[PDB]
């Protein structure tokens, strides 16, 4: 029951300059650290986090390394900058998970009230959201077998806290507060439109795979009872809103009455004035 | 500005222009208008 | 003739129960129901020496009631004097259907589906009286309903948000519109 | 309903009285007076026009 | 079905399902108490109508066949968001 | 063309070129004026009596003492043979007055439904509609007499019979005024069909014919219109 | 001239003729040229009775969609709107 977060994108440049090592010490291609912080409510803020050098064996990929002279040493460390920025969870790179991921978490879980292990993104290309968020699930099935663990979606966000515009809005040097509604909203039509529909196309990969080389969770429990909430409204023709249409000229009543009156005011608002403006710059120019 | 062919060309008449919306309309006649009571 | 309190009698007042008349005669056009209260029944300085008066206080009170036989009766009487009472000749031809209409608009918002029986009773023969009557304030812009012959529809209807409220802007400014266009395109030859 | 104590349509055909009422639409008044204040204005600046030219 | 006419007729249910006409509505109520179906039925053209329901537990040849509404709205919905975009196209700015 | 007999208007109906930058702001408008007698004397009753209006309200000014009169007397002829036009006397110079003694009794004779007097204001002013010299106004103003008429009575009542209104307007037989009907029915005014078995019409007007779709259709046009003459402001404002 | 405005106007927004409207409207009492009015027009030739159609009008909705098409109009609207200022 946990939707969102507020990130600080600071010590995901330190999750980048710990990015610098791994390209540059060895064997160890992904990025995997731990990540502080403080539950507040369900929503949240974190403030630091740090890296472990990590290994992890790609025969029998249950082999972890997250040393104690780098946990309890430097958790003092972290305990003498401030006791508030404590454990929260951890993070990885990639989007899926790697096997080893449970009993990474399940490790510092005992520290803390719901240890986070955020999937981050290093390298951002991706399609949906950035990096997000899964809390200790226990779902286990319908079938009752020794208790699930499989840290299951429970969303996040990259909320902003407060000021770090010093910094930040003056490295922009680049970006402008579109005054919505002037090609900000066909941005948005860009990506939510081309960026679900191939959402969609996840989809249908998984409604390809799941029935052509796909098993168990192919009718999982929440494939068919959410082929529900698709079924609001997929008909065949041309899906017939017959209350909707009126329903939609009652829609499109409000936005161009606004448009004729309040429009036409625009007009003698740019016209009249602008006349007067015109024509005086015009033959008083003489 | 005369430049066409053209060099060859409220007291009681506002009041007119509701009266031609009223001339083919009840002069006066007030007899009618009264009398239009009592033949029933 | 609002105020009715320094006017008792001048030297300029050789009947000021002709400003009575002269009143009455213009506010049982122009004055509200709510102001029609306001004036003769929530006050009375104009109320006894037209209480010295009584068919008009009857004619105001039928007025505010709605009967209508005693509108002919008592409007004639008014059109009698309005024959009979100066600067009123080049003018007394709009005030009859005009007061006629005065009472209909507020006849046809009783309700609807209305007739000539249930008004004849008001009206006495008011058959094809109303034909000519009600077709020709139909037909002088006035008088906002439908009338059938032999199903004897009646309509009451023009709700004000409908489509001349939003037409009446670019009904002044489109001649004002290119009136002010022209008037900046003087501007260049 | 002359007094609008009462809010609703009577009948005499059918025998059916219906009580219903929506006055106040501001979206359409407000607005729609304004703007006929506005061409009032418009019309005030008619004379700067004409003055300016003439 | 999938189709529309969910203001359906109340003659299938007295037909296929063995209930009369006095009982449609304690058929549909009784499905109220159940919760998996809430319909705003017709009674003045004694109509069962169709609101949200919930849907079934497999349909394995539809789970393949769903491809008429998924890659429907998939590439209709692509489509018309191109249409969209492309009528407002050198708007780009 | 104009002054002589009229042949070569196909000329500007094979030729339309007639689109400068409209430079004199009064050549323009008394061009349209001309080309607006044109249409009249071709036919026409909408674009011609809508051009009239343009070139009306681009009247430039009142300089020019009553020289907008003669040609205003002729120009709303069309408006005449609308018949939905009042008494026009907002336009009357007091000098025209003199000349008017036939129009102002003309347009009464809009006004009113006499047929002895719709043909006695001929019988008496024959010479100044000769002076206009465009019997076609009364080629068709009998014909927007009886159209006044069925526009009147037709806005008026529901269902109507058309003997009513016939012998209200002496056409004397049933068979003439169902042509009449056929003819403002192919003329599209009003619904109004016959029950036939000897006539007798049964008809309705039309309110609740519709309200809010249909005046943002035409808000398109109303806004893009007004967008125009934002950019022509913005072309007009380039010029200092 | 006179027949052929008869094809069109014989039920413009009629209720229904009979035989007698067509005689009087038409004229030649029958030939095989009102009957090729009553198989040439796609006419219901009802029993001595005469129908435009079952509905006369073809039964005007005209998509029951107003919607979508005045949103393209809204996208290019907007559009028209947009690079000016």
């Amino acid at each position: 029951a946990v939707q969102k977060v507020v990130v600080h994108p600071l010590v995901l440049l330190s999750v980048v300059d710990h990015f610098n090592r791994i390209g540059k010490v060895g064997n160890q291609k992904r990025v995997v650290g731990v990540l502080l912080g403080s539950w507040q409510k369900k929503v949240l803020d974190v403030s630091n986090s740090f890296a472990v050098p990590f290994d992890e064996d790609d025969k029998d990929d249950s082999v972890w390394f997250l040393d104690h002279d780098y946990l309890e040493n430097m958790y003092g460390m972290f305990k003498k900058v401030n006791a508030r920025e404590r454990i929260v969870g951890w993070y990885h790179t990639g989007p899926k998970l790697h096997k080893n991921d449970i009993a990474i978490n399940e490790l510092m879980k005992r520290y803390c009230p719901n240890s986070v292990l955020v999937i981050i993104d290093v390298k951002p290309k991706d399609l949906g959201l950035p990096t997000e968020a899964y809390i200790s699930v226990e779902e286990v099935h319908d079938d009752g077998t020794p208790t699930s663990k499989t840290f299951e979606h429970v969303t996040s966000e990259i909320g902003a806290e407060e000021a770090e515009e010093v910094g930040v809005e003056h490295l922009l040097r680049d970006i402008k507060d579109t005054t919505v509604g002037t090609l900000s909203q066909r941005i948005t039509n860009q990506v939510h439109g081309l960026k679900g529909l191939n959402s969609k196309l996840l989809d249908i990969r998984s409604y390809l795979e799941k029935v052509a080389t796909g098993k168990l969770p192919i009718n999982h429990q929440i494939i068919y009872q959410l082929q529900d909430v698709f079924n609001l409204l997929p008909d065949v023709s041309l899906q017939e809103f017959v209350k909707a249409f009126y329903l939609k000229t009652n829609d499109q009543m409000v936005v161009v009455y606004l448009a004729s009156l309040i429009r036409s005011v625009v007009a003698l608002h740019n016209l009249i004035n602008n006349k007067i403006a015109n024509r005086d710059a015009e033959k008083k120019e003489g | 500005m005369s430049e066409k062919k053209q060099p060859v060309d409220e007291d009681n008449w506002d009041d007119d222009n509701v009266e031609d919306d009223f001339s083919n309309q009840l002069r006066a006649e007030l007899e009618k208008h009264g009398y239009k009571m009592e033949t029933s | 003739f609002l105020d009715t309190v320094s006017t008792f009698t001048s030297y300029e007042l050789m009947d000021y129960k002709t400003f009575v008349t002269y009143t009455v005669y213009v506010s049982m056009i122009a004055l509200e129901r709510p102001d029609l209260r306001e004036k003769v029944i929530k006050g009375a300085e104009i109320l006894e020496v037209l209480h010295s008066l009584p068919a008009v206080r009857q004619y105001l009170f039928s007025l505010y009631e709605c009967r209508y036989s005693v509108f002919f009766q008592s409007l004639a009487v008014v059109e009698q004097e309005m024959k009979k009472d100066w600067l009123f000749a080049p003018h007394y031809r709009y005030y009859v259907r005009e007061m006629r209409i005065h009472a209909y608009s507020q006849l046809l918002e009783s309700y609807r589906s209305l007739t000539l029986g249930y008004m004849a009773e008001a009206f006495g023969v008011g058959v094809e009286f109303i034909d000519q009557e009600l077709s020709r304030f139909i037909a002088a812009g006035r008088l906002h309903c439908k009338i059938d012959k032999v199903n004897e529809i009646v309509e009451t209807n023009r709700p004000d948000s409908k489509n001349w409220q939003y037409q009446e802007t670019i009904k002044k400014g489109d001649l004002l519109l290119n009136r002010v266009q022209k008037l900046s395109r003087v501007i260049n030859m | 309903i002359l007094d609008k104590k009462f809010h609703g349509i009577l009948d005499q055909g059918e025998g059916v009285l219906i009580i219903f009422d929506e006055p106040p639409v501001d979206k359409t008044y407000e607005a729609a007076l304004e703007t006929i204040q506005n061409m009032s204005k418009v019309v005030d600046s008619l004379y700067n026009k004409a003055k300016k030219l003439t | 079905r999938p189709a529309n006419h969910r203001q359906l007729t109340f003659e299938e249910i007295a037909k296929s399902a063995k209930i009369t006409v006095n009982e449609v509505e304690l058929l549909v109520m009784k499905a109220l108490s159940v919760g998996l179906v809430k319909g705003s039925i017709d009674e003045v053209d004694k109509r069962v109508h169709m609101t949200w329901v919930q849907p079934r537990v497999l349909d394995l040849q539809q789970i393949k066949g769903m491809k008429d509404r998924l890659e429907f709205w998939c590439t209709d919905v692509k489509s018309m968001e191109m249409l969209v975009e492309h009528q407002a196209h050198d708007i780009l700015t | 063309y104009l002054h002589y007999s009229l042949y070569d208007q196909a000329e500007k109906l094979v030729s339309k070129s007639v689109f400068p930058e409209q430079a004199n702001n009064n050549e323009w408008a008394r061009y349209l004026y001309y080309t607006g007698r044109i249409k009249a004397i071709q036919l026409e009753y909408s674009e011609a009596r809508r051009t009239m209006t343009n070139a009306l309200r681009k009247a430039p000014q009142h300089t020019a003492v009553g020289f907008k009169q003669t040609v205003h007397k002729l120009l709303i002829v069309v408006e005449l043979l609308l018949g939905e036009i009042p008494d026009r006397l907002q336009f009357r110079q007091p000098s025209l007055k003199r000349s008017l003694m036939p129009y102002f009794l003309l347009t009464q004779a809009v006004r009113t439904g006499n047929l002895a007097k719709f043909n006695q204001v001929l019988d008496q002013f024959g010479e100044k509609f000769q002076a206009d010299g465009t019997y076609t106004l009364i080629i068709r103003l009998r014909h927007n007499v009886i159209k006044t008429g069925v526009r009147m009575i037709s806005l008026s009542y529901s269902r109507i019979s058309l003997a009513d209104i016939a012998q209200k307007l002496q056409l004397d037989s049933p068979e003439d005024a169902e042509f009449i009907v056929a003819k403002a029915i192919r003329d599209g005014v009003i619904e109004a069909s016959i029950n036939h078995e000897k006539g007798y019409v049964q008809s309705k007007e039309m309110i609740d014919i519709y309200s809010t779709r249909e005046p943002q259709l035409a808000f398109h046009q109303r806004i893009s219109f007004c967008l125009d003459i934002h950019n022509m402001s913005v072309k007009a404002m380039r010029f200092p | 001239t006179i027949r052929d405005e008869i094809a069109g106007c014989i039920e413009k927004a009629y209720e229904k003729i009979l035989f007698t409207e067509a005689t009087r409207i038409l004229f030649f009492n029958t030939p095989k040229k009102m009957t090729d009015y009553a198989k040439k027009r796609g006419w219901v030739l009802g029993p001595n009775n005469y129908y435009s159609f079952a509905s006369q009008q073809q039964k005007p909705e005209d998509t029951t969609i107003p919607s979508t098409e005045l949103a393209k109009q809204v996208i290019e609207y907007a559009r028209q709107l947009e690079m000016i200022v």
